[PDB]
RNA sequence: GCGUGCGGUUAACAACCAACUUAGAACUGGUACGGACAGGGGGAAUCUGACUGUCUAAUUAAAACAUAGCAUUGCG
RNA sequence: UCGUGCCCCGUGUGGCGAAAGGGAAGCCGGUUAAUAUUCCGGCACCUGGAUGUGGGUUUUGCGCGGCAACGCAACUGAACGCGGAGACGACGGCGGGGGCCCCGGGCAGAGUUCUCUUUUCUUCUUAACGGUCUAUCACCCUGGAAACAGUUUGUCUGGAGAU
């Protein structure tokens, strides 16, 4: 697992061809949001403060990338 | 003879004791004499002779060790090589 | 503070092996555990590594010497007569 | 007498250029604020020219006769002075203290040193300076 | 133990001039009371260096240059043919015949004294550590000096454990039971 | 709470290849973790000191890291230390200078001998 | 918030935090106080083997054997 | 190309022999009646191969910076050599780190409650693999120390350069 501290680098990673899927994790106790993209070798995580612009980053993310919100319970 | 001259140079004139200060005196070019002990490492001895050859400085090979060179200087520590910058009242340079 | 009257380093043996043998081993133990002045760097840091092997801690030089002393009187006399024989041969 | 003068040939003993041969451009015995010690501004050879045999072609000769130079501020304790000298007025005031504060000035000085050293090497003189030290 | 303590093979350089080697290590050899010396020489026929193992004489040190050959100097650690040394010198690892790389005077504190020369037939009279007198070819080689580690037997062993530790690496039999302590079936002295 | 552990492999003996350390899992359990031996720092070929700037790894771990991590940008970098390189440079220069001096003196002696013979 | 040029060694002072030993004293119960457990009987000598160690698995553990030290012989 | 040859090199000789020696690389959670570092999910690593993209280097052809110890994502390297690692005893005390043990506060639960006990007990966890900031030794630069200094529980270090 790798952490990305640059929005531009995260945008290029999400536009890589091997980016199979993406998910959004919300931590309201910490008041943060996490964008996790699943590539071939590494899972890349971008950590942001919970904000409207952090929500609008979805619009800058590519459309063909299947993005989903993490549920409260990881049901097996 | 050489010990008495060195002791009077210690009393009157100016010296520097040690390899780095001797090299500094040779680089400055104000060194009047260089003394190298018998048990000095051969590489260091050859480098000191090369520095003195470039600076036109006489070299005396002290037959004693570094302990005896320090004792002849009158100090309580060893001394592999030294530089005499001022002869003072001695005739150690005229030899 | 002197703790033993005469056994010295041989006090580790207690009452064993005999007074004469303890006195014989004491001198070898003392001269083999003493520190010696180096003939290359002038520091007092030459100690025995193995049998007849004497190493200096400072300048990292290893010399071949006697079993319990750095130099043997036979070896020193050998060096003297070798020097005079070499002088005779060259002259 | 002083021997750490201009056009003095020295050997670098520490750093990335250890074992290389340099010529002293400017001796600073008193030191500066940035370097509070006796030091020197030197120019030297990073990549020596390769050997030339009698059966090589002209293109291979001019390819192997190239010299990669460098300029350096170096402490006196990291130099081994040699009795040889290399007097060039093409290297006269080629570098100063402010040369090393701008990357472009270092490139221009290295170009000038390369041209002068290549001319002196093609002259066929001072062969010890262009022969690499083996150690 | 890694390598036997032998001289270099007798070649052109040692037969006609000398060759310089450098002492890299002075090491302990298990089972032997004398330290060994690792000396590196140059191969005259190829680029690769050759490492040898000598019996270290007293006074040898790491970083020292030794010289082996006919024209080598009379200095401790130098290996010379016996024809090139004067009378009264002591040598070590003396070859019984020229080319066997050393056979005589090898243990610690021991040496061989060159008593005399007979150049008419090229012989050298030598004195062994046992007091015996021997005649060897004058081209036999020996290292100048005395074998290091002398005075080893002046210290009492003082303990069965120290005797056991001595003999366990030297493979000699220990402990030794007496023949008179045996049965008559086991020893002629049995009973 | 169970605080006692077991080996996770079939070797039950405390050998030098059987080093373990205690970890606590996210499941709340105490467990062992088999670990490799410590890497050894590469050392100078002349004096034997530890070479600074070079990582201490097991021998086949050095194949997975790049060239600048395994070396120091100097002559003999990653094989000899800086003091030994300086000593080598000074010794080489001084010995070559003395070789030139000895050749000059031998030529002068040969010329003097030729003049005496002639 | 750092750079100097000074000036002073009563911080010998304040604030906060911290754990286990050692010594001393009073009072008090008693048939017991290392209250169970745990845990040398001591001494005067003689013979004997120097000591540590080893053996007769399945009747003998020892003045037996070994040991270090000493002495002799043979071998270039 | 006298086309059906010539040159270079020396070091020898193969196999077996360790589920405790050496050795490339996997962790966590869950799952069965019975297997699990093997299955399932997530997240990794090693070895070997092929060939792209980005970035790097280069018109001063094979990087730049730092006095130095050296650093930085790269930053040519055959034969032939040198070196390091693999690779190493026993014992003694000292220091750092993990885990365990112990103490206090808090939320939740459980027990005790003639009387007392703001009480007693239980859960409160964070793997491999990575990033980043730091950690004894040692090394480098300045400078030159007796009124000797630094310093460990343990007396070693220093004009061969200490504080
Ligand atoms: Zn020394
Ligand atoms: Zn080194």
């Amino acid at each position: 697992p790798q952490e990305v501290s640059d929005i531009k680098k995260f945008i290029e990673i999400c536009r890589r061809k091997d980016a199979s899927s993406a998910r959004i994790k919300k931590n309201p106790k910490t008041q943060q949001i996490k964008f996790k993209v699943r590539c071939q070798r590494f899972l890349y995580t971008l950590v942001l403060k919970d904000s409207d612009k952090a929500e609008k980053l979805k619009q800058s993310l590519p459309p063909n990338l299947q993005i989903k919100d993490v549920p409260k319970r990881n049901k097996r | 003879s050489i010990g008495a001259k060195l002791a009077l140079v210690i009393k009157s004139g100016k010296v520097v004791l040690g390899y780095r200060s001797t090299l500094k005196a040779l680089r400055s070019g104000k060194a009047k004499l260089i003394l190298i002990a018998a048990n000095t490492p051969p590489l260091r001895k050859s480098e000191l002779e090369y520095y003195s050859m470039m600076s036109k400085t006489p070299v005396h090979h002290y037959s004693g060790t570094n302990i005896e060179l320090g004792t002849a200087c009158g100090k309580l520590f060893r001394c592999s090589t030294m530089a005499i910058l001022d002869a003072g009242d001695s005739d150690i340079l005229a030899d | 503070s002197k703790r033993t009257k005469k056994v010295g380093i041989s006090g580790k043996y207690g009452t064993r092996y005999g007074a004469s043998l303890r006195k014989l081993v004491k001198k070898q133990e003392v001269t083999q555990h003493a520190r010696y002045t180096c003939t290359f760097c002038g520091k007092n840091s030459v100690r025995r590594t193995a049998v007849g092997i004497w190493s200096c801690k400072s300048c990292k030089k290893t010399m071949a010497g006697g079993a319990y002393t750095v130099s043997t009187p036979a070896a020193a006399a050998m060096r003297s007569t070798l020097r005079r024989l070499r002088e005779i041969t060259e002259a | 007498m002083k021997f750490l003068k201009t056009s003095r040939v020295c050997l670098v003993t520490r750093g990335r250029y250890a074992g290389k041969k340099v010529v002293i451009i400017q001796p600073v015995d008193q030191g500066t604020k940035s370097h509070p010690y006796g030091h020197a501004l030197v120019a030297g050879i990073e990549r020596y020219p390769s050997k030339i045999t009698r059966r090589m072609s002209k293109a291979r000769i001019e390819k192997r006769s190239k010299i990669k130079p460098f300029i350096k501020v170096i402490n006196y304790n990291h130099l081994m002075p040699t009795r040889y000298t290399l007097e060039l007025e093409g290297l006269k005031a080629v570098i100063n203290a402010d040369t090393f504060k701008e990357p472009s000035q270092r490139e221009e000085a290295k170009k000038t040193v390369k041209k002068v050293l290549e001319d002196r090497y093609n002259s066929g003189k001072n062969r010890w300076f262009f022969t690499p030290l083996r150690f | 133990r890694k390598a036997p303590a032998k001289f270099r093979p007798l070649d052109y350089a040692e037969r006609h001039g000398y060759i310089r080697g450098i002492v890299k290590e002075i090491i302990h050899d298990p089972g032997r009371g004398a330290p060994l010396a690792r000396v590196v020489f140059r191969s005259p026929y190829k680029y690769k260096q050759i490492t040898e193992t000598f019996i270290a004489n007293e006074g040898m040190y790491t970083g020292q240059f030794i010289y082996a050959g006919k024209n080598a100097a009379l200095t401790v650690g130098n290996i010379l043919p016996l024809s090139s040394v004067p009378e009264g010198t002591v040598v070590s690892n003396v070859e019984e015949k020229p080319g066997d790389r050393g056979a005589l005077g090898r243990t610690s504190g021991n040496y061989v004294t060159v008593v005399g020369h007979n150049p008419d037939e090229g012989k050298t009279r030598i004195k062994l550590p046992s007091g015996a007198k021997k005649v060897v070819p004058s081209s036999s080689r020996g290292m100048i000096g005395i074998v290091a580690g002398g005075g080893r037997t002046d210290k009492p062993l003082l303990k069965a454990s120290r005797a056991k530790h001595k003999f366990a690496v030297k493979r000699n039999r220990w402990p030794k039971t007496r023949g008179v302590a045996m049965n008559p079936v086991d020893h002629p002295h049995g009973g | 709470a169970p605080t006692r552990v077991t080996y996770r492999r079939r070797n039950p003996y405390n050998t030098t290849s059987n080093r373990t350390r205690v970890i606590k899992t996210p499941g709340g359990q105490l467990r062992v973790l088999h670990i490799k031996k410590r890497g050894t720092a590469p050392k100078c070929g002349d004096c034997g000191i530890k070479l600074p700037g070079i990582p201490a790894l097991r021998p086949r771990e050095y194949a997975t890291i790049s060239k600048p991590k395994k070396t120091v940008q100097r002559a003999y970098g990653g094989s000899r230390c800086g003091n030994c390189v300086r000593d080598r440079i000074i010794r080489a220069f001084l010995i070559e200078e003395q070789k030139i001096v000895k050749k000059v003196l031998k030529e002068q002696s040969q010329a003097e001998k030729k003049a005496s013979k002639k």
